[PDB]
Order: C-alpha cells, then sequence, then structure tokens
C-alpha cells in the first residue's frame, strides 16, 4: 500500500519534470547541434569501439567481496544466539579468509593496474 | 647561490615515526588546510559591486580616444599624420586639406577602434596634444559598425570627456 | 653548376614512380574518407579531384621538383587518414562557394578592368 | 573450385568493362591501352586497381608499369597465382 | 487581455536567463587573461548571477576573447553550432572585433563575426576585467529588452 504510492508518487513527479523539460522550451534542432562533443572538433568517430580498461582484475574481485558481503550482513542477529562460541569463531573465520583473499590478491599484483 | 628545495631526509625516532604514523592515520594535513580555509572564511570579501561603486585607476589611464581642441574652441589638430605615422595597428586613417580659413585641418580623422591596440603611442606622437584615449575604459556596442568611429564622433567624445581629458593631462604633463 | 644533389628521386622514372604510389595511396584513400568524414560528395566526385590535382600539376620536369611535392601530397595524405583536417578543410579543394569566373576576353571586359 | 586460364580469360576482361572509359569496340586481347585504348600511365593505375581488388591479390608498382596489353595481365597472374593447365 | 498576461510571462522568462546566463570557458590569447580577473575575487563574476561553466551543451553567452585564427575557426563553429538555443557571442578584445593588432596577416580572420552572430562588441587591448563586466551586464540588458512571445502574440 504505503511503499508502491510512495514509489509510483517519484516517478510520476519526475516524469512530468522531464516531459515539460523535453517539451516546453520552444525547440530548434539543426543537425550539427545534434552532433556529438568533441571538445570544440570533431569526433573521430566511434565511442562504441571496446574501451580496454585495466582494472578487470579488480572488477571481477569485487563481485566476490560482494558475494561474501552478504554472507556477513547476518550478523546483527547471528549475535543473539546461544553460541557465541560459535557464532564468533565462524564470524572470525570469514573476515580472516576475506583479508587473506585480499593479502593474496594484493601480494600477487592484483590490486595494482595494469600497463 | 643557489639554494637546495626538496630532499629533506625525515628522523626516524620513534617520536618522528609517530609524529607521520598519526599524520598519516589521523589525517592532519588534511585538517590545517580545512582551518585554513575556514580562518579565510571569516575575513571581509574583496569584491566590490558594480556600477554603484568601481574600481580605481590612474590619471594615465588609457581608453577611448577622443579629439580636443584649444581654449578658443579651435580643434588641436593639424593633421600632421605623425599619429598615423606611429600607428602600430594602422587604425588612424585622416587626409587633410586648406580649410576656408586658410588653416590646416584634415577632412576625415577614422579611427577604427577595432584595430588599435590602445598603445598610446598617438598621444604621445602629435606635438599638440590633439588625439588621446580618454578614461572612459567603456564604450561597448552592439553592433561592429558602431566601434568603427570617424573625425565626428572623435570630436564629441572630445566634448565630452574634455573635463576629465584637461584634468588628467594636467597632472601627467609633468611626467613627459 | 648543372649538377644539383637530389632530395629522393635519381631521375624523372623514379620521380614518375612515387607520384605513382601516391596516387595509389590517395585512390584507395577516398572511399572511406567519404564515409569517416561524412563528406557531401559522392565517391566517384572524389577520385576526378583526386585525379585533376595531379596532370593539373604536370608542366613539372624537373625531378627534385617532383619529389618535392610528392613529400606535400604525401603529408596532405597523412594529414587526411588521421582525420586531422576537418569538413572544412577538405571541402576547400572543391570550391563552392566561390562563384565561377569568366574566361572570355569580353566578360574579363565586362566586369572590370583586369586581365 | 581451382579456376582456369579462361576462368581469368572472362573475369580480367570483366573487371576492365566496369570503367567507364574505355571502349566496348576497342578491347582486345593485345589492345594497347595507350595508343589502341587510348590511356595515360595515370588512367594505367586504376585499371589495375580495378583488378587487384576484383581477384584478391596484390601488385606492386614494380611490376604494375609494364602491364599494359590486357593478355599481359592474364600471363602475369597466372604465374602469380601458379595457374599454369 | 492577453498581452497582460504574455508581458508578465515574458519578464518572467527573461528574468530568469539575464540572472543565470553563463558564460562558456571558451579563452583564447591575453584577452582570456584579465577576464579570469573578472572571476577573480575582485570583481566576481559569480554574485551577478553567473558561473563558468564549460561544456557548450550547458552554457548560454560565449566569451570570445582573444585572436580568431584560421586553424581553429572551424572548431569554434562547430562548438558554437552545439550551444543549444538561446545563445550569445560577446565579441571581446580588439583581436575578435575584426582582427586587433593582427588584422592583416595571414592566418586570421578579420573579426569574430565571419564566423558567427557576434552579439555586444566589447572593445579593449585587452578589454579591463570590469570594462567587459559591464559587457556582461549590457547584455543582461539586451536579454531584459526581447519580446519573444510579445511577437509570438501578435505574430
Ligand atoms: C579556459 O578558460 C577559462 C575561463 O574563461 C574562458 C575562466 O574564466 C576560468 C576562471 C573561472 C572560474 C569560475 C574558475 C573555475 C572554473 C573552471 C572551469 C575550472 C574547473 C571547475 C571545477 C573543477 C569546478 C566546477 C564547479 C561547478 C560547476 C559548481 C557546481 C555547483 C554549483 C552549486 C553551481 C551551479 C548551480 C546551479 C546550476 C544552480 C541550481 C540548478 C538548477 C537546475 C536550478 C534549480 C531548479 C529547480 C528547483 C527545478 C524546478 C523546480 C521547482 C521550481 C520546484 C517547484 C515546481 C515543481 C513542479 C515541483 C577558467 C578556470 C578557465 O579555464
Ligand atoms: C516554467 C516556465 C513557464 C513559462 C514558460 C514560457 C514559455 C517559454 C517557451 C520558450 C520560448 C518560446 C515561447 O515563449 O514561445 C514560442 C514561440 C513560438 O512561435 P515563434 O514563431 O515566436 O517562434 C520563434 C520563431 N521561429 C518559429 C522561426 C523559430 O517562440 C517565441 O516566442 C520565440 C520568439
Ligand atoms: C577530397 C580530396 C582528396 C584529395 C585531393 C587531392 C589532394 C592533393 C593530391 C596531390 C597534389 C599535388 O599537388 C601533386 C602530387 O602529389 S604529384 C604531381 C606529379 N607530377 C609528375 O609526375 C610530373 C609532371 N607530370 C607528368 O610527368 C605526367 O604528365 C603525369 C604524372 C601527370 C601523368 O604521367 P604519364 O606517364 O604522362
Ligand atoms: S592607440 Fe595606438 S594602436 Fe590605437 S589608434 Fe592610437 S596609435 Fe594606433
Ligand atoms: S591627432 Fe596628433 S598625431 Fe594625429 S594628425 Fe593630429 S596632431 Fe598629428
Ligand atoms: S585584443 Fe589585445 S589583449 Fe586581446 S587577445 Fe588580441 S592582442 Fe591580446
Amino acid at each position: 500500500m504505503n511503499i508502491m504510492l510512495t514509489l509510483l508518487t517519484n516517478v510520476t513527479l519526475a516524469s512530468l519534470l522531464v516531459l515539460i523539460a523535453f517539451w516546453l522550451p520552444q525547440l530548434n534542432a539543426y543537425s550539427e547541434k545534434t552532433s556529438p562533443y568533441e571538445c570544440g572538433f570533431d569526433p573521430m568517430g566511434s565511442a562504441r569501439l571496446p574501451f580496454s580498461m585495466k582494472f578487470f582484475l579488480v572488477a571481477i574481485t569485487f563481485l566476490l567481496f560482494d558475494l561474501e558481503i552478504a554472507l556477513l550482513l547476518p550478523l546483527p542477529w547471528a549475535s543473539q544466539t546461544n553460541n557465541l562460541k560459535t557464532m564468533l569463531t565462524m564470524a572470525l573465520f570469514l573476515l580472516i579468509l576475506l583479508a587473506a583473499s585480499l593479502a593474496y590478491e594484493w601480494t600477487q599484483k592484483g590490486l595494482e593496474w595494469a600497463e | 647561490t643557489y639554494k637546495f628545495v626538496n630532499m629533506r631526509e625525515p628522523s626516524m625516532d620513534m617520536k618522528s615515526v609517530t609524529d607521520r604514523a598519526a599524520q598519516t592515520l589521523l589525517w592532519t594535513e588534511l585538517v590545517r588546510g580545512l582551518g585554513m580555509t575556514l580562518s579565510y572564511l571569516f575575513r571581509e570579501p574583496a569584491t566590490i559591486n558594480y556600477p554603484f561603486e568601481k574600481g580605481p585607476l590612474s590619471p594615465r589611464f588609457r581608453g577611448e580616444h577622443a579629439l580636443r581642441r584649444y581654449p578658443s574652441g579651435e580643434e588641436r589638430c593639424i593633421a600632421c599624420k605623425l599619429c598615423e605615422a606611429v600607428c602600430p595597428a594602422q587604425a588612424i586613417t585622416i587626409e587633410a586639406e586648406p580649410r576656408a580659413d586658410g588653416s590646416r585641418r584634415t577632412t576625415r580623422y577614422d579611427i577604427d577602434m577595432t584595430k588599435c591596440i590602445y598603445c598610446g603611442f598617438c598621444q604621445e606622437a602629435c606635438p599638440v596634444d590633439a588625439i588621446v584615449e580618454g578614461p572612459n575604459f567603456e564604450f561597448s556596442t552592439e553592433t561592429h559598425e558602431e566601434l568603427l568611429y570617424n573625425k565626428e564622433k572623435l570630436l564629441n567624445n572630445g566634448d565630452k570627456w574634455e573635463a576629465e581629458i584637461a584634468a588628467n593631462i594636467q597632472a601627467d604633463y609633468l611626467y613627459r | 653548376g648543372t649538377s644539383v644533389k637530389p632530395i629522393f628521386s635519381r631521375d624523372m622514372n623514379e620521380a614518375k614512380r612515387r607520384v605513382r604510389e601516391l596516387y595509389r595511396a590517395w585512390y584507395r584513400e577516398v572511399p572511406n574518407t567519404v564515409h569517416l568524414f561524412q563528406l557531401d560528395i559522392s565517391v566517384k566526385q572524389g577520385r576526378d579531384k583526386v585525379r585533376e590535382m595531379f596532370m593539373k600539376n604536370a608542366h613539372v620536369t624537373d625531378p627534385r621538383v617532383v619529389d618535392l611535392l610528392v613529400i606535400k601530397g604525401k603529408m596532405e595524405l597523412e594529414e587526411t587518414i588521421n582525420v586531422w583536417k576537418q569538413r572544412t578543410h577538405i571541402m576547400r579543394f572543391f570550391h563552392e562557394t566561390e562563384a565561377p569566373r569568366p574566361t572570355d576576353f569580353l566578360s574579363k571586359f565586362y566586369v572590370g578592368h583586369d586581365p | 573450385p581451382p579456376l582456369t586460364l579462361e576462368a581469368i580469360k572472362d573475369r580480367v576482361l570483366y573487371v576492365l568493362k566496369l570503367y567507364d572509359k574505355i571502349d566496348p569496340e576497342k578491347l582486345s586481347v593485345n589492345s594497347h591501352f595507350m595508343k589502341d585504348l587510348g590511356l595515360d600511365s595515370l588512367d594505367q593505375v586504376e585499371i589495375i586497381m580495378a583488378m587487384e581488388d576484383e581477384f584478391g591479390f596484390e601488385i606492386p608498382d614494380i611490376d604494375a608499369e609494364k602491364l599494359m596489353c590486357p593478355q599481359e595481365i592474364v600471363d602475369y597472374i597466372a604465374d602469380k597465382k601458379d595457374v599454369y593447365e | 487581455r492577453g498581452e497582460y498576461v504574455v508581458a508578465k510571462l515574458d519578464d518572467l522568462v527573461n528574468w530568469a536567463r539575464r540572472s543565470s546566463l553563463w558564460p562558456m570557458t571558451f579563452g583564447l590569447a591575453c584577452c582570456a587573461v584579465e577576464m579570469m580577473h573578472m572571476a577573480a575575487p575582485r570583481y566576481d563574476m559569480d554574485r551577478f548571477g553567473v558561473v563558468f561553466r564549460a561544456s557548450p551543451r550547458q552554457s548560454d553567452v560565449m566569451i570570445v576573447a582573444g585572436t580568431l585564427t584560421n586553424k581553429m575557426a572551424p572548431a569554434l563553429r562547430k562548438v558554437y553550432d552545439q550551444m543549444p538555443e538561446p545563445r550569445y557571442v560577446v565579441s571581446m578584445g580588439s583581436c575578435a572585433n575584426g582582427g586587433g593588432y593582427y588584422h592583416y596577416s595571414y592566418s586570421v580572420v578579420r573579426g569574430c563575426d565571419r564566423i558567427v552572430p557576434v552579439d555586444i562588441y566589447v572593445p579593449g587591448c585587452p578589454p579591463t576585467a570590469e570594462a567587459l563586466l559591464y559587457g556582461i551586464l549590457q547584455l543582461q540588458r539586451k536579454i531584459k529588452r526581447e519580446k519573444r512571445l510579445r511577437i509570438w502574440y501578435r505574430r
């Protein structure tokens, strides 16, 4: 009820904002106005060619990092258990392993940029 | 002589190391910057509001030209073409003629305010102080043609700013 | 005296040679610029312009001279395939806005005092 | 399906037709480009242009200058492509 | 009367434009450096509403300040074409007002207007950081005096 009402209201207001923005101002298009911006001169011509960025290795590791942040999120409810001895050991395992994965990721180059 | 600028090897004493460690861990030079700007926040802004108050100049300022005239009313320009001969941008264009009275004045004195670069050589050129840039830095126009001044506009500027040119030249005629 | 230092070519023949791979390169170069530079002329309309310069530059006989403009043509070709020029620069070859100039004596006589 | 000398025969002659100036009457096996067909060395250049991209090879100016008669092309790309039957 | 409401909407629209025009980051030569002094704390252009936004897609007035030459004239007109409507071009300094000192050279276009529809001309070599400070405000008066809808309601 309330949550999607809040969600619906927000997208509606945004839609009107772009609607009056994109319609009202008395457009005048003459092709070169719509031409791509290339810092004053013409584009060399591409912008969809494969932009080979050099942080590929750090990219996937972030995915693996997030997969285990979801694992360590139930800690606030995990602390309210009757077996903190087991819960503390297994909890510290994740951070030790996460540091260990980063440590290998760090020491064997990894984090460093590709040049 | 010369002075070395940056090779200062830091000390490795435990006090020095902890100081640097505290600096890196507990960001200090970053806070030193923040405290700096905050101190420089409660100052008095150097701005001046526009035309209600205007910036300060000097009597020898160079601006919009004007063709003055003698106390009698006769124009100073005897058309010696010195200003044209010294104009670095060749903006001066004048032709003379023996006037009806017999005096030696100029038929045309078009100054192209879109060419000349306000060297001030022209005010140094004529030995009768005929052409001189006024203190009026403000004559911006909406069309290109308005900037191309002729003799008539120059005399009008001479008749308008004559109070300033007489006073400013009076102040600086001794320095030159 | 008559003995002069030659630039690259050693007589007319290889001087005649160098103008060829300039034409070899220029001919291969026309269709991609018409596409890349977004030109208004046709692919056919570029070869003639490439062509017509060449026997416009035909009275030249000195081997040193011939090799001198084959470098200028190569440089012009060089500054073209890296889109260093622009649409205006290339179009300047097509004398478009400049109205046709008369050729006959009578038309010369009508317009103004000039040879 | 390997090609033959006749397979070239048409295909060299075919790509020559596309050039506009060359007259359909003046083509022949031994026809002179400069004299009979009436070309210039500049015009000699692009009939080479039509000819390697059509077949699919690359001929430099070391040899492209004396192949002027149409069959002088045929006996040349025969050895370049090793077509000897 | 519809004239009254048109005039009221007229005043509303232009007042927004004249109090929020953004000079581009377009400097050329000697005429550009002192224009920084306008943006310096002495005159503080920003106090009058303007902000020095780059990216001609998000700018209104183009401060052509410096010598306009041959090799860049295509770049400027491409830049000007990229600017959305409304757009104004203030030719700033004598170099961009006809050629300046180098009016007669071989690689300078004699006047910024030959490439762009040039608005109010501020002279000086260089114009003082205050001299075109009026130049910007005088354009704000030009924006004030437009009709637009007044013509539309009477078209
Ligand atoms: C090369 O040459 C150059 C020059 O010269 C030619 C120069 O001079 C200078 C010198 C000039 C300078 C100013 C120095 C800095 C300039 C630079 C280019 C250097 C690089 C800049 C940076 C690294 C920093 C850039 C910082 C910026 C842009 C500041 C951004 C933040 C701001 C707060 C300012 C902008 C504020 C804006 C636009 C106002 C708010 C925006 C709005 C859209 C308005 C509000 C709108 C609404 C509320 C929407 C409508 C809704 C309503 C009314 C609600 C009611 C209605 C409903 C329907 C709901 C330089 C450096 C230069 O290199
Ligand atoms: S101020 Fe200098 S450049 Fe301008 S017209 Fe006078 S002499 Fe020429
Ligand atoms: S303005 Fe001065 S320099 Fe020029 S002609 Fe007159 S007297 Fe001579
Ligand atoms: S008008 Fe004068 S100050 Fe401005 S760029 Fe040209 S020469 Fe420099």
